[PDB]
């Protein structure tokens, strides 16, 4: 497995209490494995020494792992809500040279999975484990444009401001091709994020946000 | 007198952009500059008609090639001479009138020279000063220096002649002579190394023919267009060299053999073709390939 590189991610050293010392060590690590080409996977390893620890967490995460469809190799395919317990992610879908402005554990994550550029947003509690589940389960059921052009029937068409009105096809149903144009209502009925529209109302935003930072 | 053709004639411009071609993908080529998410729509194949239908309207309007002028005459005229104002000044005076509703070529914009005597101002002082109170994205007060004949040929090797062409619309007008000197020296070196692929499917195709019929040295392009398979678009050129030259011996021919389609190039070689030898021998491979495959 030349190809994958591991990262850790937590590193818990909590002492128990056994009968041998009365008190006894032990090192929870959670770790994260890919090789940067979509194929990714987590598992948390225990032991009383952290080389241990380490050795275990690196070969279970071997074992699980997922493969994230990226976007013309760069990207998510589109924008992604979720909230696992108590930890929400909020990702988005953005273009080449973006860059990776993300919690500095998605951005260890999203270079072993191989995508550049995205942004996310992460709120309620930071619990490492829940943000690192949470983020594989939203990666990993996220739908590709093949996928939609094939649910629909309908082509798939992309319109990039950079070249200017022209109709670019990036998915073709599979199979036939429908006839029933798909239905556009006056006025959409999605649920919108106070955050996200926050910013083009004109409302201020913290001192804190799109600070200059080194390349991710 | 038959009028001569113009630029901007309806039957010159249908000539000038059939042989300029169009290439959705090269017209709209995606643009180096901050980028945002795309967009996406799902859409049936009427509708998805309909979106290239639009797109290829929009490209006619992207492909609208820019004015073909003679170069400007110099503005040499005195308004006044008060000679009682000679010696009391050490530096020339130039006057805008920056009245918003005035059409740039017809605004007064005169200049107060130390002798006393009070001019108009040139062309090259006429542009400077309206580009400092009435700026155009694009363009600069003080002429840029990629335009020298050391940094264009270096444009010219790496194949950007398309952005020479777009820089000099930008910054001068149609009818200076700078514009006529960048433009005339991009033709040029089209012609001699047979680039003039680069230009197709754009708005600068168009005055690259108009300079090469007028100069009569259409041999290249057509020589190039038949090698490409564009054999109706060569016989457009001959039908637009034949039409700014009428007493051409070429055109005289053509009308005396009623030639059309392939015959036009064929009467073309013979009569007035810098290098006719060649073009028969394009021209006949072309037959050749064509006859013999289908």
């Amino acid at each position: 497995y030349e190809d994958f590189d591991t990262r850790i991610l937590e590193v818990r050293n909590v002492f128990n209490m056994t009968a041998k010392e009365g008190r006894k060590k032990s090192v929870r690590v959670l770790v994260a494995v890919g090789n940067g080409n979509g194929a990714a996977g987590f598992a948390i390893g225990k032991a009383a020494d952290r080389g241990d620890a380490f050795r275990k967490a690196k070969n279970r995460a071997i074992h699980y792992l997922h493969y994230i469809e990226r976007y013309e190799g760069h990207t998510i395919f589109h924008d992604i809500s979720l909230r696992f317990k108590r930890t929400q992610i909020r990702m988005k879908k953005q273009p080449r040279g973006y860059g990776l402005r993300c919690h500095r554990a998605i951005i260890t994550i999203c270079r072993l999975i191989g995508i550049k550029d995205m942004y996310a947003r992460v709120t309620g509690s930071m619990n490492m484990l829940n943000l690192t589940r949470g983020l594989f389960h939203g990666l990993a059921r996220q739908e590709t444009h093949q996928h939609l052009a094939d649910k629909k029937g309908l082509h798939v068409v992309e319109f990039r401001e950079e070249c200017g009105p022209l109709p670019i096809v990036v998915a073709s149903p599979h199979g036939a091709l429908s006839k029933e144009p798909e239905p556009e209502p006056e006025v959409p009925d999605t649920k919108l994020d106070w955050q996200d529209v926050k910013a083009m109302q004109g409302l201020k935003r913290s001192v804190w946000f799109n600070l200059k930072r080194p390349a991710t | 007198e038959v009028k001569k053709p113009a630029f901007m004639d309806e039957e010159v411009q249908r000539i000038l952009t059939k042989i300029t071609g169009l290439d959705l993908q090269k017209t709209f080529r995606p643009a180096i500059q901050p980028l945002k998410p795309p967009t996406y729509k799902l859409m049936t194949q009427a509708q998805l008609e309909e979106a290239t239908r639009l797109a290829v309207e929009a490209a006619k309007v992207r492909l609208k090639m820019p004015p073909v002028l003679e170069e400007r005459k110099p503005i040499n005229d005195v308004l006044a001479e008060d000679k009682i104002l000679e010696g009391t000044e050490t530096n020339k005076y130039v006057f805008t009138d920056i009245s918003y509703n005035i059409p740039h070529r017809e605004r007064f914009i005169v200049v107060r020279e130390p002798s006393g005597t009070l001019r108009k101002a040139s062309w090259e002082e006429r542009d400077r000063v309206i580009q400092i109170y009435f700026p155009k994205e694009g363009r600069r007060v003080l002429p840029p220096v990629i335009f020298k004949d050391e940094n264009l040929k270096t444009m010219y090797s790496q194949d950007r002649h398309a952005d020479v062409l777009n820089l000099c619309v930008a910054q001068f007008e149609p009818d200076s002579a700078e514009y006529i000197k960048v433009h005339h020296q991009t033709y040029e070196d089209i012609d001699r190394h047979g680039k003039y692929e680069l230009l197709r499917s754009t708005r600068h195709f168009g005055g690259m023919a108009w300079y090469f019929v007028n100069k009569k040295k259409i041999d290249g392009l057509l020589i190039d267009q038949i090698q490409r398979d564009l054999v109706d678009d060569a016989t457009s050129l001959v039908q637009l060299y034949h039409m700014l030259h009428p007493d051409g011996q070429s055109a005289q021919e053509a009308k005396e053999q009623a030639a059309e389609g392939v015959d036009l190039i064929k009467v073309f070689a013979k009569t007035e073709a810098q290098r006719g030898a060649y073009i028969e021998l394009a021209l006949q491979t072309y037959q050749e390939i064509v006859t013999s495959h289908s």
